[PDB]
Order: structure tokens, then sequence, then C-alpha cells
């Protein structure tokens, strides 16, 4: 009825990186959760550093 | 609100009082 | 789709000051900083838009 949008979004926010850093602080990020496709990007440590 | 709490024995298993809000930020 | 395109080069701000006397404009400044002399405005439409 009031039609007043409660989501005020600002384009100098990074909601994606705010969620990537939030999952690190609350849980073990190495684990794989398929439902949210929660599988963190991870290079091999012996390929980067020879 | 002891009727909402599980009973470990005959005492209500309550949480702590000051554990209600969050305070975490990106380094702070 | 029809190829119209706008491009803004520069946007400048103008402000026309009344050249009021520096004791008259100091008296008007000091009267308008009272809580009883607050400038109160009103939208002409004054409506909720649903």
């Amino acid at each position: 009825a009031s039609q007043l949008n409660a989501v005020v979004d600002l384009q100098d926010r990074n909601t994606e990186l705010s969620y990537q850093l939030l999952l690190d602080s609350i849980g073990d990020r190495t684990r794989y959760f398929s439902m949210w496709n929660q599988a963190v990007d991870s290079y091999d440590p012996d390929v980067r550093i020879i | 609100f002891a009727s909402l709490a599980p009973r470990h024995g005959s005492r209500p298993f309550m949480g702590n009082w000051q554990d209600i809000g969050t305070s975490n930020m990106s380094g702070g | 789709v029809d190829g119209a395109s706008i491009k803004f080069d520069s946007i400048c701000l103008y402000a026309t000051f009344f050249p009021m006397a520096h004791n008259t404009a100091s008296t008007l400044e000091a009267m308008l900083r009272n809580d009883t002399n607050d400038q109160s405005f009103n939208d002409y439409l004054s409506a909720a838009n649903m």
C-alpha cells in the first residue's frame, strides 16, 4: 500500500564483497556448500609460489 | 520466559543476557 | 535505440546575491538565527504518490 522502497541501494557499496568477507568471519570458508554454491576460489599453493 | 526454554534438569536453559546484538564489521 | 545521445561538458553553479548593507545584512542574519524565526516551507503538491 505505502509502496515506499525499504531497499535504498548506493552504487559505492560492494554488497558482494561484503558477503564474501562475512562468510569468512562466521564460518570455515574452506568447506563446500553446494546449495548457495559456496565453494571459495582457491589457487594451488604450489603453482603460485614455485 | 522460562516456558520457552528447554529444561536441563528442572532449571530453564537460558542464554546470556548480553548476547543479544551483533557487533562485527570489516575489522572492528 | 534511435541514436540520441547527450554529453555534459561542464556544470557551473551561479548565485545572485542582493548587495545588502553589511549592518543591515548583519541585523537580518542575527534575527534569522533565532528558533522563533525559523524559515518554514511547504511543498505545493503536498501529497503521497502511490
